[PDB]
């Protein structure tokens, strides 16, 4: 099912439009889908009596043919909404997706990065998959808030032979009524957002470990501190831009879910949610994603260098720390020029940093 | 991790007493520590959990020549603070020498709460600068805690004494405390008795009972500075993640305060930030500039206007800065609590690194410098002289605070990339 059933456009009569046949397709796919897996107010004969009467008419009229199929289109979609949103409540399911794919659980995902830091750092190999799941299971009980089940609908998937943080995919187990709403393709698009959001979440925590090291302790500590705090500014600013979209777009999504009792709006609700969620993250645009990542990656190499010693390090690190503070100053001002659809979230994020005019005055 | 607060000295025990009473009223806690029947907060960090809902805070009360501590004990709230951890001069040297003999038992009192908690991150000291018994003992305890807990971090809610300048050895005492705090304090939040007194004259007619009423002002600052930890949120869900933005350089770890409705007994976010940047709301008494500014708002705040509000504050340019530090102001938000009055429905506070606190350090250094040339109060008491025959710890403290003053003005300079 949901396959071997499709429009054939070349055989479609010209006076019959494509839109009405799409409604025909929808009511057919719906009544097929909840027809099987059974192991229904009977307007089957009255709609037959409608279609028997429509057979007796000599002349083809389109607006009557549109009216009768859209009557059967709305009646099947009004039910299939009511079965899905009430018996198999979607609002709880979308909450679990945001909590784990979109990092909505902050206590757990920060503790999982904290507890499993070394073993995700180590390169991938076939036995690393069970290791990160039991630590994620330990992270679930580290943040002791734990109900019953809630946990066997989620696991971690590492892939090896085709830095274990790079191959860290999250996957959810969907039920049958939500299997058309959640195909593998959309959870695949959910997967790229999960890898990006956990990256910037990782950078913020270990940078504050550099701050915490620097404050418990000459010169060359107080040059790292400049380099730490210069990198700290744009790092908390970028995640705060991601804070703004995840609040604003998810409030939009739940609202058009509850807007009407049509199943068609529920599908269009989820399409409007993802298109804005991908856009404000700027991940579909190439050069901004291809420059913000190395901003985090050069900060990883700086944060390793300060983590090397509490003693002052001019053993070839001050050579490239001065390279780093000039290389970071260049690219962060380069993205500041790029930030300066004209979306309110992207354009107003600038004059956070322009409150000091700090990169512009330079 | 859970926070243990080390309230010490008479004034510090007063403000810790009032701080925990305010958090009793603000959270769902009765004066006996019981969960309130009328009652969504993160009470784990600040309040230990007993089994029958006795929310006893992790307060460590130290008394030395105790008077106000007996008054603390005869209170309705004496059952609320029950970890049973109270263990029995006006000179810094007397307070230090008195702390040295009882250091092991008071440190075992530290150790017991450290073991009893699941975890421990910070030691938040209700310290009194030049506070007689409080100063000296607070500096010695500050010096012990970073050695015993090197990974851990120590905050100091210093009530820096300015009373228009009675203690005649007050600049000497404050001078020694500030050296201990600059090398051995991870963070310091500064407060001023003159600035709180001028605010007392502003908002009310209170002049003679200045201390008792300023306790409430200090306590409002102290609760609102921790509300974003005590209540869950998106960002600054831990102390160290908060303190990172406020302190860019470890020598300048000193933080100013302010509150938008000083008379907190509808206002939009643009209005409250603009009111906050004005100097009347500030509670602290050559170019000069902030290094970094942060703000937290609690109340009926609209979300699409907070970004536009910081846009409007940026257009206003009411706060002036050109530091070495790049940290720009951010609009943060916390949860206003229920059951207590929601008057001034939107209400906020600021914490900032600003170079004008170096002037107030330099004021007690100037008083110390004139007193040090006069030698009018070297005290020459046998405690003071037998503890410091050389009297050179005052000179080491003078050179360390002079480094701090020069570091502040070098942070004002365009080149703090170089040597500060």
């Amino acid at each position: 099912s949901l396959k071997q059933f499709s429009l054939r456009v070349e055989i479609l009569p010209s006076y019959i439009p494509v839109r009405v046949a799409e409604k025909i397709l929808f009511v057919g796919e719906s009544v097929q889908m909840f027809e099987n897996q059974n192991v229904l107010k009977n307007q089957e004969d009255t709609f037959a009596a409608e279609l028997h009467r429509l057979k007796q008419q000599p002349l083809f009229s389109l607006v009557d043919f549109e009216q009768v199929v859209d009557r059967i289109r709305s009646t099947v979609a009004e039910h299939l909404w009511k079965l899905m949103v009430e018996e198999s409540d979607l609002l709880g399911q979308l909450k679990i997706i945001k909590d784990f794919y979109l990092l909505g659980r902050g206590e757990l995902f920060q503790a999982f990065i904290d507890t499993a830091q070394h073993m995700l750092k180590t390169p991938p190999t076939a036995v690393t998959e069970h290791d990160v799941n039991v630590a994620f299971q330990q992270s679930a009980h580290k943040v002791l808030l734990d109900d019953d089940n809630l946990l066997p609908l989620l696991h971690l998937t590492i892939e090896y032979h085709g830095s274990g943080w790079a191959a860290l995919g999250l996957s959810y187990k969907v039920q049958w009524p939500l299997h058309i709403l959640f195909t593998p393709a959309v959870l695949e698009k959910y997967n790229v957002v999960f890898k990006y959001l956990l990256s910037v979440r990782r950078v913020q925590a270990e940078l504050q470990h550099c701050w915490a090291l620097q404050m418990q302790r000459q010169t060359d500590a107080i040059k790292w501190r400049l380099r730490n705090h210069m990198a700290f500014l744009v790092d908390n600013l970028q995640y705060y831009l991601q804070v703004d979209v995840l609040e604003s777009q998810f409030s939009q999504l739940l609202h058009q879910i509850n807007s009407t009792r049509d199943f068609e709006s529920i599908r269009l609700a989820h399409d409007h949610f993802l298109s804005n969620l991908l856009a404000q993250s700027f991940i579909l645009l190439k050069p901004v994603f291809h420059c913000l990542n190395e901003i985090l990656d050069l900060c990883h190499s700086f944060c390793s260098l300060v983590s090397q010693n509490l003693g002052p390090l001019d053993e070839r690190g001050a050579a490239q720390l001065s390279i780093l503070v000039k290389g970071f100053s260049r690219q962060s001002s380069l993205l500041f020029k790029i930030l300066s659809h004209q979306i309110n979230s992207d354009l107003a994020q600038l004059l956070l940093r322009l409150d000091y005019n700090k990169y512009y005055t330079q | 991790r859970e926070i243990i607060t080390l309230q010490l000295g008479q004034c510090g025990n007063q403000i810790g007493f009032e701080f925990w009473k305010q958090l009793c009223a603000e959270h769902g806690i009765s004066p006996e520590g019981i969960v309130e029947e009328f009652a969504t907060d993160r009470k784990d960090v600040f309040f230990y959990q007993a089994d029958d809902e006795h929310y006893i805070p992790r307060a460590v009360l130290l008394d030395l020549e105790p008077r106000v501590i007996h008054s603390i004990l005869n209170s309705p709230y004496a059952k609320l603070y029950n970890p049973e951890n109270i263990y029995l001069g006006n000179n810094w040297a007397s307070g230090f020498s008195q702390g040295e003999k009882i250091h092991e038992d008071i440190f075992d009192i530290i150790d017991r709460e450290a073991d009893g908690s699941d975890s421990l991150e910070g030691f938040v000291l209700c310290h009194s600068i030049a506070g007689g018994t409080g100063s000296g003992l607070g500096s010695y305890l500050l010096e012990r805690l970073n050695d015993r807990y090197p990974k851990k971090l120590v905050q100091t809610y210093s009530v820096f004494p300015n009373q228009d300048e009675d203690v005649v050895v007050q600049p000497y005492n404050s001078l020694l405390t500030l050296k201990r705090l600059t090398q051995n304090a991870d963070c310091v939040v500064v407060l001023d008795n003159t600035a709180l007194n001028r605010i007392a004259t502003d908002r009310l007619h209170i002049q003679n009972p200045s201390f008792s009423q300023i306790n409430q002002l200090v306590s409002t600052i102290m609760s609102a500075s921790t509300t974003t930890l005590r209540y869950p949120g998106y960002m600054n869900n831990d102390l160290i993640g908060l303190i990172a933005s406020l302190i860019p350089t470890p020598r300048l770890h000193f933080l100013m305060t302010g509150y938008t409705p000083l008379t907190t007994d509808k206002t939009t976010v643009l209005d409250v930030m603009r009111r906050l940047l004005q100097p009347k709301n500030v509670m602290v008494s050559t170019n000069h500039c902030y290094i970094a500014i942060l703000n937290i708002i609690q109340g009926e705040v609209d979300p699409t206007q907070v970004h536009k509000s910081l846009q409007r504050i940026r257009e206003r340019k009411l706060a002036n800065f050109i530091p070495w530090g790049p940290a720009s102001i951010q609009v943060a938000l916390s949860r206003k609590s229920p059951y207590l009055p929601s008057a001034h429905r939107v209400s906020g506070l600021m914490m900032a690194n600003h170079t004008s606190i170096s002037s107030l350090f330099e004021r007690t250094c100037r008083q110390y410098d004139k007193l040090r040339k006069r030698e009018a109060f070297l005290e020459q008491f046998r405690k003071e002289d037998m503890f410091k025959d050389n009297f050179d710890e005052m000179d080491t403290s003078r050179e360390i605070v002079q480094q701090l003053i020069d570091e502040y003005h070098a942070a004002t300079r365009p080149d703090y990339i170089s040597w500060g």
